[PDB]
């Protein structure tokens, strides 16, 4: 589900910060761009694992301006969904079309027309809810979701979920 | 424009993007065999929930130590605020994704102690099962074989129902209280 | 360098792969939809229509439209277009090879003539070269005739083992302008009576055999799998170069101004429309190709207009045509006149005059030239005082500056502006200043035949409009004074100044690797005088002696 | 002024690499084009605002590279493309050596 | 010996006109003409036929004719030569560019 | 193919700094100095960036390392600290 | 044409001269690895002269009264006269000079003494004579053990190609061979004490300076030789403003670079 993977980043650094502790700033600007990034290939880069001993390596100077390029090898906590993965989380928003279940940093939407038939959307419910036999689905409700499709965006990945299958639904 | 690593040579073509179902078919980046920065082949590290919490926490704790080096010259709900205080002193602040992660991760952490987590991995990574399955089993509340092999359908014939049933029983026993 | 920041990471081009366009890629790359042979004009109205040049292509009238991309000409590169063809057309430069492959591969079935079975072919296949291997082959396929069904193996010539099929005879092909003619054999002096058979090899037929050539048979000849399939030597879909390649000049507004290539493409499409119109209409069986050869003419002359065919495909004026090949030919032709040798900025050309007073390294730059020529200096805590005063002095008074560049990509024209007199210079900014004394400069006298002829010089800004140099540097330069002109170059970064002052400096070029000897000597007046001075006959008295001693700047002051 | 073929040769002889480049770039052409990672052709849409890239035809928004090349080179590559020849631009070594 | 005969002849052209030239210069030219096995001429037919870079070879007369048969044979230019980087406007592996200059973070700390 | 990169031993290139090497280091440093990079050597009162680089080289307090290239693709690493300045 | 045919050629870091593909043209540039700017026409004193006069300038014989060094030239001269151990080392110096006599005559059949060679040795000693202010009367203090060994130790410092194995070190011998012959021709026992008047301080200064100037006389890996060589031949061709009535100059140079089957004027010399 969650991943520890090795990856790199190329940083262009102005001559101005060739000071005594550029090792500090290199690691600082690394975290500012890396921590919180989201790509279609790698996914949510959540946190940089193992600070210190991050081998910056001997970086080369650019041909024209005195700037430097550094290839930074590091470990990181990586996370992204798959079109068949089953996870569980907390619900947030709720509408006529379904609810949005949040799993970690990710927001997964489930559609009414992908849930069990015997589930109604209550109109005058506050907060808004879904009703069944004894089952109650509101904000704080814990729901296990099956990921059907994965859609990648700019700094976010979203998924279409389903609870029609058995052993899913609510906990 | 981050990425980097493992990059082979896609000489034109490439080709027909593969669908990524529970058929263990994941993106090229996440295969059973992958290299490390030391320059050697290593098994893919698949983290399960609760284990991921310790992985992030340790990295955050040992971060603050080295973060203060330059600056010279438990009980579920109580952990929620303690991590929240830790976030505003080490993380870049705007990492709202990680804030959402830690709140979620500490809530649905099946285990607590480094003692308990260790024994789970020793039991799971001895069956010789594939990495993604190992992570899914130690993150979801499983009671029955049909509850397990239908949520993680990659298993099916890789292990008999009776053998998996014991593991789930030994998971429910080692499942730490809240 | 090109205005605006890019989120894409910058890198260097390590490898240049040379392949041929695949028709599927031509269609996929472009957003042309190009169909109208009419240039533009929205029914007489300004701006351009969704036909020729513009549909998501390059902008013209200082606008934005360019497939949402915007940017506006400057910055915006040239994205391509695709144009459909009624029938396949031969690429002019490949006619030789297309013919060569046709003699190396039999028709109908489309397979190799000789294989691993026959000798001489073995020694041909073994060579690990791209085009040397392709070169015979050739002769072992030029004999030749007959796509044989079975021949003897690596044993006794009695048991003939079979490989492929189709026992047809191969035609012998010659070159005829833009089309191919194949003469066949038979019919064993009983069918007919005497004469062979003559027919025209149509492009569609030719292409069909090429698309049937086997996978390994591509690589057996000088071709690659996913880069250069022989089927792409023949064009199915033609790419259309965007406006930056063939610019619209537009003098005034109600006038015109299109480049040579735009008209040729309009002639291609005009010819292409007719061939499409005829096909699904009442087409005269074999009077259609009397217009296909006209399409095999425009597409041919569009790429090359200098062939043994002869017609110069002249534009209606007497003018030939600026074909794409002509744009790349030696001298002032993109490669030799625009890439290997460029017209450069920060330079000056004027007449030279001899000065027996300037140092060996020194160059006498005129005041006017020093006023125009510019060096970009950085605002540094070492020269803020040196720069702020220089900016205030203005671009008119000699020791001054004409431009101030801020942290953002912004220009301040000091000669105009509104707050030119004020300005508080900031750390990190760039001030483009005048040529000061002792600025390293590259100094040239074309023709430049030497490592000399291009030397680094110290600047001493002097009155009068002539370049001035030491007499001893005349022989390495050459260089006389009978109306001789010389070039000058000014560096733009501190890094390049070092490359001048540490490798190109005049004092460093004294002794020449040319002939393990000094290339500079004291010549003329000073050489004639040094003799007359150093005579037994000649003597000097106090009054002149003291003067002569003072002329030496490194004199120890001891008479 | 002209910095011709003869003029270039002298700077090679001197070995002044940065200066030879600086004549050909910042004082001449100097242009920023974008290449696709797969096809070495300057065909990518460069919306330098909302970050949208794309190389529809190869189809990807991720693998893109920025290059500083002369404008005459841009022309050269494009003029060769009009003649059906693809001058691919790759930013990494493949054939080794 | 054929090389030596060529050098001895080349020398007798320049040295006959009251001019002296160092061994290495004529010796390099005489080698470049002979090293490849035959006599690689200083001509369009000679050296410009060799395995040298496709984009480099084009900067001499043939231009297009090479560029046509370079894409046909799918020749990859290594870009290790002068002309290659000259056209691409990059710093060529020439004297000053024959190497990479790097910064050491560890050494910088020592200098403070 | 992997490595490549001759270790800090086995180095067999001229230990002397070549005129081509020196001419760039002095240029690359002077550029950086003018670009507001931190200066290591105490300035006697000099303002010219190229002159500072010449004082930086004389005291060998330049934090730069040259990567000399061999025709095969492998390289040697030499620091300006190690390199001898004759010329 | 010459420039365009030689563009890529430069001396790489292993001191070989490749082009762009990696093809070696010269294993050591100029067959010695010396930059042309550090070279002068110095005379090889080994070749020139008769067999008789050669002996009167190089033969050191401690086992003779009429052919030994007069003890007025060396302070330790009188106590060395007749030493067997030292004559062996002196014979190893002279026997080397005789080997050089034949070696150079196997190369230069003409017998031309003056040839382009790196490092001026004439002036490097000329300075030493007046920098220390040494008189041509009072004897030296340089032992024969100091002189003959100091020269042999110097030859181990004149490195062109920094070697490690057999081949490169074996090619190292070949690269410096000619320079060593000139070195031994000037720094022979008789030459040092009789023609010059060096002291220990002057001798160790001369050695330290010959060594240092040689390391400067080496080719700096980076020098674009191809373009430098092409321009060194094409330029003197421009200044060419014009039995010996045989294809001379200009068009003869054209024919050479063209490589045509038929020469304008053939003619073969027979001996
Ligand atoms: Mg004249
Ligand atoms: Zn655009
Ligand atoms: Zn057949
Ligand atoms: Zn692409």
């Amino acid at each position: 589900m969650f991943f520890i993977k090795d990856l790199s980043l190329n940083i262009t650094l102005h001559p101005s910060f060739f000071g005594p502790r550029m090792k500090q700033y290199l690691k600082t600007k690394l975290l500012e761009e890396v921590e919180g990034s989201c790509t279609g290939k790698f996914g949510y880069i959540l946190c940089v694992l193992d600070y210190d001993n991050i081998d910056i390596q001997r970086g080369r100077i650019l041909p024209t301006d005195g700037s430097a390029e550094f290839n930074v090898k590091y470990r990181a906590v990586v996370f992204k969904p798959f079109k068949g993965e089953v996870v569980d989380g907390t619900v947030v928003s709720c509408s006529q079309h379904g609810f949005e279940v949040q799993v970690g940093p990710m927001k997964v939407f489930v559609t009414k027309h992908l849930m069990p038939q015997d589930l109604t959307f209550n109109a005058g419910s506050n907060p808004p809810s879904y009703q069944s036999s004894e089952d109650v689905i509101t904000i704080k409700s814990r729901i296990r979701v099956k990921i059907e499709g994965c859609i990648s965006q700019v700094s976010s990945i979203h998924a279409i979920g389903s609870i029609k299958e058995d052993y899913l639904g609510a906990i | 424009s981050t990425s980097t690593f493992q990059t082979r040579r896609r000489r034109l073509k490439k080709v027909e993007e593969e669908e990524n179902a529970a058929t263990l078919q994941l993106g090229q980046e996440f295969q059973l065999k992958q290299i490390n920065h030391q320059g050697e082949e290593e098994e893919l590290i698949a983290l399960n929930l609760s284990e991921a919490r310790l992985v992030i926490k340790e990295a955050l704790v040992e971060r603050r130590r080295a973060f203060k080096r330059s600056q010279k010259k438990e009980t579920r709900e109580k952990e929620l605020e303690s991590i929240d205080v830790l976030l505003e002193q080490t993380t870049g602040g705007n990492n709202k994704d990680l804030k959402n992660t830690m709140q979620y991760l500490t809530n649905f952490s099946r285990f607590r102690d480094q003692e308990t987590v260790g024994a789970v991995i020793q039991l799971l990574k001895s069956t010789g099962l594939h990495p993604f399955e190992v992570a899914q089993l130690g993150s979801l509340a499983c009671d029955t074989a049909d509850e397990a092999k239908t949520l993680i359908p990659s298993l099916n014939n890789k292990i008999s129902d009776d053998e998996l049933e014991r593991i789930l029983k030994e998971l429910s026993n080692l499942e730490t209280l809240y | 360098v090109g205005q605006q920041y890019s989120s894409a990471p910058l890198r260097t081009v390590k490898e240049v792969q040379f392949g041929l366009f695949s028709p599927e890629e031509v269609r996929a790359i472009s957003v042309a939809k190009i169909r109208f042979p009419e240039t533009m004009d929205e029914t007489q109205t300004r701006a351009k229509i969704g036909g020729l040049n513009d549909p998501r292509l390059g902008s013209i009238d200082r606008n934005l439209k360019c497939q949402t991309c915007q940017e506006g000409m400057n910055e915006c590169p040239g994205h391509f277009g695709h144009i459909d063809l009624a029938k396949p057309v031969f690429h002019v430069g490949f006619i030789a090879k297309i013919k060569k492959v046709c003699e190396c591969v039999c028709m109908h079935c489309g397979k190799l003539l000789l294989d691993e079975h026959n000798e001489l072919m073995r020694q041909a296949l073994a060579i690990k070269d791209s085009k040397k291997r392709f070169a015979a082959i050739w002769t072992l396929c030029k004999t030749k005739m007959v796509c044989e069904t079975d021949v003897p193996s690596e044993d006794d010539p009695t048991q003939l083992v079979s490989r492929g099929g189709c026992g047809n005879t191969q035609p012998t092909i010659r070159k005829d302008g833009l089309k191919l003619v194949g003469s066949w054999k038979k019919d064993r002096a009983t069918g007919d009576a005497d004469e062979p058979e003559l027919r025209v090899l149509s492009t569609e037929e030719i292409l069909n055999i090429f698309k049937h050539i086997s996978v390994k048979d591509f690589t057996s000849l000088g071709f690659n799998e996913v880069f250069s399939r022989p089927e792409w030597m023949i064009l199915t879909c033609l790419p259309v170069p965007p406006p930056p390649v063939r610019p619209s000049i537009s003098f005034n507004e109600s006038q015109r101004g299109e480049d040579d290539l735009t008209f040729k493409l309009a002639d291609i499409l005009k010819a292409n429309i007719s061939l499409e119109t005829l096909e699904h209409n009442g087409a005269p069986h074999h009077a259609i190709e009397e217009a296909e050869s006209l399409l095999q003419f425009h597409v041919a002359t569009y790429m090359d207009n200098d062939i043994a065919g002869q017609p110069q495909a002249l534009q209606k004026s007497g003018r030939p045509v600026k074909s794409i090949r002509a744009r790349l030919k030696g001298k002032e032709g993109r490669i030799r006149g625009n890439l290997m040798g460029k017209r450069v900025d920060f330079s000056a050309r004027t007449v030279i005059s001899g000065d027996p007073n300037l140092e060996l390294d020194q160059v006498g730059v005129p005041k006017s030239i020093a006023k125009t020529l510019t060096y970009p200096e950085v605002v540094t805590p070492y020269n803020i005082d040196r720069l702020t005063q220089l900016v205030r002095n203005g671009p008119n008074e000699h020791p001054g500056a004409k431009y101030v560049i801020r942290d953002s990509g912004d220009r301040i024209d000091l000669r105009y502006s509104k707050r030119a007199g004020d300005i508080q210079l900031q750390y990190g900014w760039k001030v483009e200043r005048h040529i000061m004394d002792n600025d390293p400069v590259l100094f040239n006298r074309q023709p430049s035949l030497h490592k000399m002829s291009m030397m680094a010089h110290r600047v001493k800004v002097i009155p009068y409009s002539t370049f001035r140099l030491n007499l001893s540097v005349t022989s390495p330069y050459n260089a006389d004074f009978d109306g001789d002109e010389m070039n000058l170059h000014v560096p733009q970064s501190e890094e390049t100044r070092a490359e001048l002052s540490q490798l190109c400096a005049v004092p460093l070029q004294i002794v020449s690797p040319q002939s393990n000897k000094p290339c500079m000597g004291i010549v003329q007046d000073t050489l004639c005088g040094i003799r007359k001075l150093t005579l037994r006959d000649t003597f000097i008295e106090l009054d002149q002696v003291l003067n002569m001693l003072y002329w030496v700047p490194d004199w120890d002051g001891v008479i | 002024l002209r910095f011709g073929e003869m003029e270039r040769d002298c700077m090679i002889a001197h070995g002044a690499a940065s200066f030879l480049k600086e004549r050909l770039m910042e004082a001449s052409d100097a242009f920023r084009v974008h290449i696709c990672g797969i096809c070495g052709l300057m065909t990518v849409i460069a919306k330098l605002n909302h970050n949208q890239f794309e190389c529809k035809g190869c189809d990807n928004k991720i693998d893109i590279y920025q290059i500083h090349i002369p404008y005459a080179a841009k022309l050269l590559f494009q003029e060769l493309m009009a003649m059906n020849i693809t001058p691919r631009l790759y930013t990494d070594r493949s054939r080794d050596f | 010996a054929g090389r030596a005969a060529l050098y001895k002849e080349v020398y007798n052209v320049i040295a006959s006109d009251g001019s002296y030239v160092n061994y290495r210069h004529m010796a390099l030219l005489v080698d470049v003409m002979t090293t490849q096995g035959g006599l690689t001429s200083v001509t369009r037919h000679g050296f410009n036929r060799s395995n040298t870079g496709a984009l480099m070879r084009c900067s001499f007369e043939e231009t297009v004719e090479i560029l046509f048969e370079a894409g046909a044979s799918a020749e990859l230019d290594d870009c290790r030569g002068v002309s290659e980087n000259v056209i691409l406007g990059q710093m060529a592996p020439i004297g000053t560019g024959a190497f990479d200059v790097m910064i050491d973070e560890e050494s910088l700390v020592k200098y403070m | 193919l992997k490595e490549k990169a001759i270790p800090k031993d086995q180095r067999a290139t001229t230990p002397y700094m070549t005129k081509y090497e020196r001419a760039r280091i002095l240029g690359t440093r002077a550029l950086q100095i003018s670009m507001n990079a931190p200066v290591f050597v105490d300035l006697e009162g000099e303002t010219d960036p190229l002159r500072i680089a010449m004082k930086e080289l004389a005291e060998k307090k330049i934090p730069l390392v040259i990567r000399r290239y061999l025709p095969d693709g492998s390289f040697e690493d030499w620091s300006v600290e190690e390199l001898i300045v004759d010329l | 044409r010459l420039v365009k045919a030689l563009e890529d050629i430069m001396v790489h870091y292993d001191n070989t001269t490749r082009n762009s593909l990696g093809n070696v043209i010269q294993f050591i540039y100029g067959e010695d690895g010396m930059d042309a700017a550090h070279i002068e026409k110095q005379s090889l004193d080994t070749i020139g002269g008769s067999d008789a006069a050669f002996e009167k300038r190089y033969r050191v014989d401690l086992l003779n009264t009429d052919h030994t060094l007069d003890p007025s030239l060396l302070e330790s001269g009188s106590e060395i006269l007749g030493d067997l151990k030292l004559q062996v080392l002196l014979d190893e110096e002279y026997k080397q000079l005789v080997k050089d006599r034949k070696f150079l005559r196997e190369v230069f059949v003409d017998g031309e003494a003056n040839w382009p060679l790196p490092v001026n040795i004439r002036r490097i000693i000329q300075n030493a004579q007046q920098t220390f202010h040494i008189d041509h009367t009072k004897p030296s203090d340089l032992t024969i053990k100091d002189i003959v060994l100091g020269v042999k130790d110097l030859q181990e410092n004149l490195l062109v190609l920094r070697g490690k194995n057999e081949i490169i070190q074996n090619a190292q011998r070949d690269a410096v061979t000619l320079f060593c012959c000139l070195l031994r021709s000037r720094l022979a026992t008789r030459r040092v004490l009789q023609e010059y008047r060096l002291t220990k301080q002057a001798f160790d200064w001369v050695l330290s300076n010959i060594e240092a100037q040689f390391l400067r006389s080496v080719v700096h890996p980076g020098e674009m030789v191809g373009v430098l060589a092409a321009q060194s031949i094409g330029e003197p061709a421009t200044q060419m403003t014009l039995s010996k009535k045989v294809t001379s100059g200009v068009p003869r140079l054209k024919e050479i670079l063209n490589v045509a089957k038929n020469m304008k004027t053939p003619s073969l010399t027979v001996y």
